């Protein structure tokens, strides 16, 4: 279908504290693979999921190259964006980075990302033409500016579209076994009293992959969008993830209440209603 | 795999 | 720069089913700056040797990470997170409920 690779890296400033702890870890879709946290005793980037172990100790030894410079230029681009704000040596600030592809069902190119973001606001991006980009502020303009004069653009484009959307391709194969294989979501419905009133219809869903699933309650076949309450999707810690939805709901009235329940591993949506 | 930060901001 | 309080959810990996082994998660999400304190509770008192997922973040820029522990529930014992952050006056404690 379609996937995506990310990087996630993130540098914490910590002033009469050492260095910034820095951490990166990287996905496909939403499975973990790599990671890299500054704070472990000899630190080397690790693998997460089984199907990158094969990579052979060259890959390892590249990655935590890369892992340690991306460390060392945050470092520097840390203090500079002190001076960019004429901010304090004093506090501690935080520099993010994400970048990465997403690749449709042929494998190819649909959307290439980099952008950063500091104290946790937009800084700058480049745009979705891998040619130009968006700076957040007057700070920004003057990393901007620079990197137009050393075509930095042009240098993610060529990795973008190139090496990024190869080696996705490479893990796809490699971890076809979990990452092409979608696990439905396990439902059920349970039904809490808040009152001698009404009471509390919970519509489950667990065990599912990949993250990306819509619940909705219905009552007599209309959306009750406002009366819903969702719970952000969350980690199992297995892989998989869980969700609910719930309404509070006349008593006697359960009947008219079915719950919805769209999920890339299911044949076709469920409708799933409380069963006492 | 990672592409280089070649790039101060 | 704007600061976000934690969501906080608390939860088993598995529908509990008492006596058996189980996890425990505590799931924070949402918040800026990364800073953030999260101790998992057994009948009040901070369990040992908690493991946390690495720091990583959302499209919007706000950070989550995962606390969790091996447990065995039983139909007496309490369990609870406590999560700490610069946005909240004080620690808050989220009580683990089966039923959510
Ligand atoms: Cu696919
Ligand atoms: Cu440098």
């Amino acid at each position: 279908g379609s996937h995506s690779m990310r990087y996630f890296h993130t540098s914490v400033s910590r002033p009469g504290r050492g260095e910034p702890r820095f951490i990166t870890v990287g996905y496909v879709d939403d499975t973990l693979f790599v990671r890299f946290d500054s704070d472990a005793a000899s630190p080397r980037e690790e693998p997460r999921a089984p199907w990158i172990e094969q990579e052979g100790p060259e890959y390892w030894d590249r990655e935590t190259q890369i892992c340690k410079a991306k460390a060392q230029t945050d470092r520097e681009d840390l203090r500079t964006l002190l001076r960019y704000y004429n901010q304090s040596e004093a506090g501690s600030h935080t520099l993010q980075n994400m970048y990465g592809c997403d690749v449709g069902p042929d494998g190819r190119l649909l959307r290439g990302y980099h952008q950063d973001a500091y104290d946790g606001k937009d800084y700058i991006a480049l745009n979705e033409d891998l040619s130009s980009w968006t700076a957040a502020d007057t700070a920004a303009q003057i990393t901007q500016r620079k990197w137009e004069a050393a075509r930095v653009a042009e240098q993610l484009r060529a990795y973008l579209e190139g090496e990024c959307v190869e080696w996705l391709r490479r893990y796809l194969e490699n971890g076809k076994e979990t990452l092409q294989r979608a696990d439905p979501p396990k439902t059920h419905v349970t039904h809490h009293p808040i009152s001698d009133h009404e009471a509390t219809l919970r519509c489950w869903a667990l065990g599912f992959y990949p993250a990306e699933i819509t619940l909705t309650w219905q009552r007599d076949g209309e959306d009750q969008t406002q009366d819903t309450e969702l719970v952000e999707t969350r980690p199992a810690g297995d892989r998989t993830f869980q969700k609910w939805a719930a309404v509070v709901v006349p008593s006697g009235e359960e009947q008219r209440y079915t719950c919805h329940v769209q999920h890339e591993g299911l044949p076709k949506p469920l409708t799933l209603r409380w069963e006492p | 795999r990672r592409k280089w930060r070649r790039w101060h901001l | 720069m704007i600061q976000r309080t934690p969501k906080i959810q608390v939860y088993s990996r598995h529908p509990a089913e008492n006596g058996k082994s189980n996890f425990l998660n505590c799931y924070v999400s949402g918040f800026h700056p990364s800073d953030i304190e999260v101790d998992l509770l057994k009948n009040g008192e901070r369990i040992e040797k908690v493991e946390h997922s690495d720091l990583s973040f959302s499209k919007d820029w706000s950070f989550y990470l995962l606390y969790y522990t091996e447990f065995t529930p039983t139909e007496k014992d309490e369990y609870a997170c406590r999560v700490n952050h610069v946005t909240l006056s004080q620690p808050k404690i989220v009580k683990w409920d089966r039923d959510m």
